[PDB]
RNA sequence: GAUGGGGAAGCUCCGUUUCAAAGGCCUGAUUUUAUGCAGGCCACCAUCGAAAGGGAAUCCGGUUAAGAUUCCGGAACCUGGAUAUGGAUUCUUCACGGUAACGUAACUGAAUGUGGAGACGUCGGCGCGAGCCCUGGGAGGAGUUAUCUUUUCUUCUUAACA
RNA sequence: CUUGUGACGGCCCGUGAAAAUCCACAGGAAGGAAUAGUUUUCAUGCCAGGUCGUACUGAUAACCGCAGCAGGUCUCCAAGG
RNA sequence: AGAACUGGUACGGACAAGGGGAAUCUGACUGUCUAAUUAAAACAUAGCAUUGCGAUGGUCAGAAAGUGAUGUUGACGCAAU
RNA sequence: UUUACUUAUUCAAUGAAGCGGAGCUGGAAUUCAUUUUCCACGUUCUAGCAUUCAAGGUCCCAUUCGGGGCUGAUCCGGGUU
């Protein structure tokens, strides 16, 4: 239960190999009246704690799924 | 008729003397090479009010010579000693105040507390707040010390026998009242169950040798002989004159 | 709690000083002095006393 | 007598009180003499003396205490330490 | 203002106890509350902690005497005595 | 007389290196800029060399000789000094104040001072200040 | 309250570290092997005794006809024991920065000794915090409404742990 | 309001438990490197955590008072006017 | 805190919530007791006074005992009145 | 009646540590011949610290990683005091 924000950390996180699941959270948000955005949040399980890289940005978000392993069991919610 | 309150005081079920709160027996070091060859330091650390007792204590440190330790050791408090002192004691000691010197190493008109009746006793004479013993003379051939006893009382002890120098601390305590039933009760339930004390004299005849009668009356002389029993010996024992007296101690 | 400082690792515990986590800074201080001053002061007593001696 | 001295020098001369100040000017050498009242602790007292030593000021050990000195220097506190640095008119460097 | 004409520290204990025991423990009373002077620092910080037991709150030390008083007279004339014959036995 | 002269033995008492005894070789007396009071440049040990017996065939000795020196800028209030003297001609050139802010620098003074060191310590010289300051 | 010891016709009494030969460790040497065995250390001197004293470590949500900090889901913590990767240190072998107070991801340390926490009254008032109570706006729901009431009530929460 | 704590203050002829457990410090035995090791008080990863109690009442009906007795029986939470 | 205006002079509007004074006897006080007929003037109390005791001891205990309470004590103390 | 001996008995300590004697090494002693005997026979401005069969010196061993004995710390008697 870890805030995480480096992403090549979280990414060797990914590949710690006791990982195994990981969740990605969506957000409906507001920074301001008129821009309520859409926060990302890669949620990922290992053993002894979970690990919550968080992100504001869709175009990271996306990449960073499209960076993943196909293998890591995931869970889009 | 029935078993009376000394009586029961010599069992000591709920007479025996309470001790949750004193940090053990306050004694002298024994004995041992130094103290009948030479002298050794120790270190006054602290200085803490024991329970029950009337004076403070001193929580002094020395060190075994024999093994790599720091044995520790709680004195009785003279007044003019104080924390993080050098208590010198032994025979080669100086005379000054804390210092343990041997009585046949004082002079005459000497000051000393906690003094020991044979060598090896480790602290029974004056231990309490404010008493003194004084030093009268010696006989160093066949060495004995007379010294004078707060009771007046002269006697004769050896001379390697130990005793701090300085008065015990505390003094002035009984100079001050105290007023209340409570704090006597405080001061009591922390030494010894001792207190009330009821009258014989209102107690029932069966209860105490003066009970009794239609008028609080003693009927029977309270003056005890020495040589009677247990059961009897309530009132004035192996006592030689009575009433108020008018004069001196005369000794 | 005593456990929990058996938990935790040493910079959690002591300080990077001689007598880390025992003795207050200021008394590792006055007891330097004292042990220096102290023992210069029994060289200097040592020598009086051996050359005095020594005259007589 | 000495206290009458001490006071022409706090007219005349100058110094500095306390050990802060008075072992800074020590170990800078300004200074030329040091009374010391008996009070103050063994450890300070001992510490002084072996500045004084390898400085080789003088030093004088004040027959008084902490408010004694002060009185004497005309101030109103405690006052363990005194560096004097320069008398002017007095014979303090010279007697004693 | 002005409290108390004589009554001092023993107008806590009221009406009770009889007017000498009252005097004697007003004298004490004032004996053992008040501070007193840490001969090493000079500094008024000494007071009792219990009875024979005077500490000073700026120095840090503790000395042994009087439950009332921190210095009880007794024992000023066994400190000048001793201090005489020790004089006496090293001379 | 001032006696803060730049060959002398002192008595670190507050730090990281307290109880220590260093070697007083650059004194900035009258104050400086970026520690802008009476202060210094000096250096001493940091693991003084151990105790040495004729028990010992030669590795334990070298292992027990050995040195970790350390140099260090501190106030003379945190210093105490003392009487004695050393000698100051190998180091007293490369210990600078720029000697300082520069690791490469530092690793270099600790280097010779050892050497510096172990000789006048392999001589039979200078015991008090090769001891240990026990309390 | 045993044992040792002493009493007692004796059932049993005293006494609890005492007039006791009161034991059990660390190290390596045997790598036929036991643990004999080279070595040195140390010195309780049984035990019992508090479901309110001391005490290693868990919380939320939901769940049953009846259980729940015990079950389910999720997220954690300690203890013990194997333990491998990464990281730090080092050829100046057992880290560095800081004037200092001290700081950091770590950053050798046996015998023995020293210190600290555990571990500590009661009363007063003062400050600070938690939850509660009072309350404003706004977003939902309900009530009253002959009259008047931008109205009365209600939900707007966030645990351990990091 | 209830509570918890922090620093202070007053009182005492009263100064207001112990032991287990843990940690640090002093000390410097022993051992340790260069292709190496060093440490398992840094992170991470692996396994296991037994035994017994655990429902309910806790009282003008579940307890004791011959009983579904106006009695007695230790405590926590404690809203608004 | 004060002022206007008002009221069938009512208003701490219910609840809540001191009767007092002058003298006597007696115990000083607070406190404790005869559970289930006596709460008092009785006991206690602080304070006053006396007595014993220097540890090979005083007082008391125990069938005894290498036993014990005061006593982890020491005449400003313990014990008995 | 006075005192003597310690072993019996009794008391108390102590982790049964420094007993006693003699002796060095110094001071005094007047030595009336050589010492006659007596004193010491490692510590005192300071709330530090003191430990590894002790370092050293010395003699051996099998030198090598090191190992051991004497002294450092006088000797005798084994009466714990
Ligand atoms: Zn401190
Ligand atoms: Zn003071």
């Amino acid at each position: 239960a870890r805030e995480i924000t480096d992403i090549k950390q979280f990414l060797e996180l990914t590949r710690r190999a006791d990982v195994k699941t990981a969740t990605v959270k969506i957000n409906k948000k507001l920074n301001k009246a008129g821009k309520p955005f859409r926060q990302t949040k890669f949620k990922v399980r290992g053993s002894s704690s979970l690990y919550t890289l968080v992100i504001n940005d869709a175009g990271k978000a996306k990449k960073l799924i499209q960076s993943l392993p196909p293998t890591l069991k995931v869970n889009r919610l | 008729g029935r078993v009376i309150r000394n009586q029961r005081k010599g069992a000591g079920s709920i007479f025996t003397s309470h001790t949750r709160l004193r940090q053990g027996a306050a004694k002298l070091r024994t004995l041992d090479y130094a103290e009948r060859h030479g002298y050794i330091r120790g270190i006054v650390k602290q200085i803490v009010h024991d329970s029950g007792r009337g004076a403070p204590l001193a929580k002094v440190v020395f060190r075994d010579p024999y093994k790599y330790r720091l044995r520790e050791e709680i004195f009785i408090a003279n007044e003019g000693v104080h924390t993080g002192q050098f208590i010198y004691a032994g025979k080669k000691a100086s005379l000054n105040v804390g210092n343990v010197l041997p009585l046949g190493s004082v002079p005459e008109g000497t000051i000393v507390s906690n003094v020991e009746e044979k060598p090896g006793d480790r602290g029974a004479l004056a231990r309490a707040s404010g008493n003194y013993v004084i030093i009268i003379g010696h006989n160093p051939d066949e060495n004995k010390t007379r010294v004078r006893l707060p009771s007046g009382a002269k006697k004769v002890i050896s001379s390697d026998a130990r005793g701090v120098i300085g008065v015990i601390a505390g003094g002035g305590r009984v100079d001050k009242p105290l007023l209340k039933a409570g704090r006597a009760f405080h001061k009591y339930r922390l030494k010894r169950n001792s207190w009330p004390k009821t009258r014989g004299v209102a107690m029932n005849p069966v209860d105490h040798p003066h009970g009794g009668g239609n008028h609080q009356h003693i009927g029977k002389a309270s003056t005890i002989s020495r040589g009677a029993v247990s059961g009897q010996k309530a009132g004035l024992i192996a006592a030689r004159r009575t009433g108020l007296l008018r004069g001196s101690q005369k000794t | 709690r005593p456990r929990q400082y058996a938990t935790v690792s040493k910079t959690h515990k002591t300080v990077s000083r001689a007598y880390g986590g025992s003795r207050c800074a200021n008394c590792v201080k006055e007891r330097i002095i004292r042990a220096f001053l102290i023992e210069e002061q029994k060289i200097v007593k040592k020598v009086v006393k051996e050359q005095t001696e020594a005259a007589k | 007598s000495i206290n009458q001295k001490l006071a022409l020098v706090i007219k005349s001369g100058k110094y500095t009180l306390g050990y802060k100040s008075t072992v800074k000017s020590l170990r800078q050498g300004k200074s030329k003499l040091i009374i010391i009242a008996a009070n103050t602790p063994v450890l300070r007292k001992s510490e002084l003396e072996y500045y004084a030593m390898l400085s080789k000021t003088k030093v004088y050990y004040f027959q008084g205490g902490n408010n004694e000195l002060g009185t004497a220097v005309g101030k109103l506190f405690r006052v363990g330490v005194v560096s004097i640095l320069e008398a002017g008119d007095s014979d303090i460097l010279t007697t004693l | 203002a002005k409290r108390t004409k004589k009554v001092g520290i023993t107008g806590k204990y009221g009406v009770r106890y009889g007017s000498s025991l009252r005097r004697q423990v007003k004298k004490l009373e004032i004996q053992q509350h008040a501070r007193y002077d840490c001969s090493f620092c000079g500094k008024k910080t000494v007071k009792r902690g219990a009875a024979g037991i005077w500490t000073c709150s700026c120095c840090k030390k503790t000395v042994a005497g009087g439950a009332y008083t921190v210095s009880t007279a007794a024992a000023a004339t066994v400190r000048s005595t001793i201090r005489r014959l020790r004089e006496m036995v090293e001379a | 007389a001032k006696f803060l002269k730049a060959g002398k033995v002192a008595v670190v008492v507050r730090g990281r290196y307290a109880g220590k005894k260093v070697v007083i070789v650059k004194p900035h007396d009258e104050g400086s800029k970026s520690h802008p009071f009476g202060h210094a440049l000096v250096a001493g040990i940091e693991r003084y060399p151990l105790k040495v017996t004729k028990k010992h065939g030669a590795k334990k000795v070298a292992k027990r000789t050995k040195i970790k020196p350390f140099i260090k800028v501190v106030n003379y209030n945190h210093l105490l000094p003392t009487r004695y003297t050393l000698d100051v001609e190998a180091f007293k050139s490369v210990v600078s104040t720029e000697t300082f802010e520069q690791p490469s620098q530092r690793e270099e003074a600790k280097k010779v001072v050892k050497k510096a060191f172990e000789e006048r310590h392999q001589a039979g010289k200078n015991q008090w200040f090769f001891s240990k300051l026990r309390f």
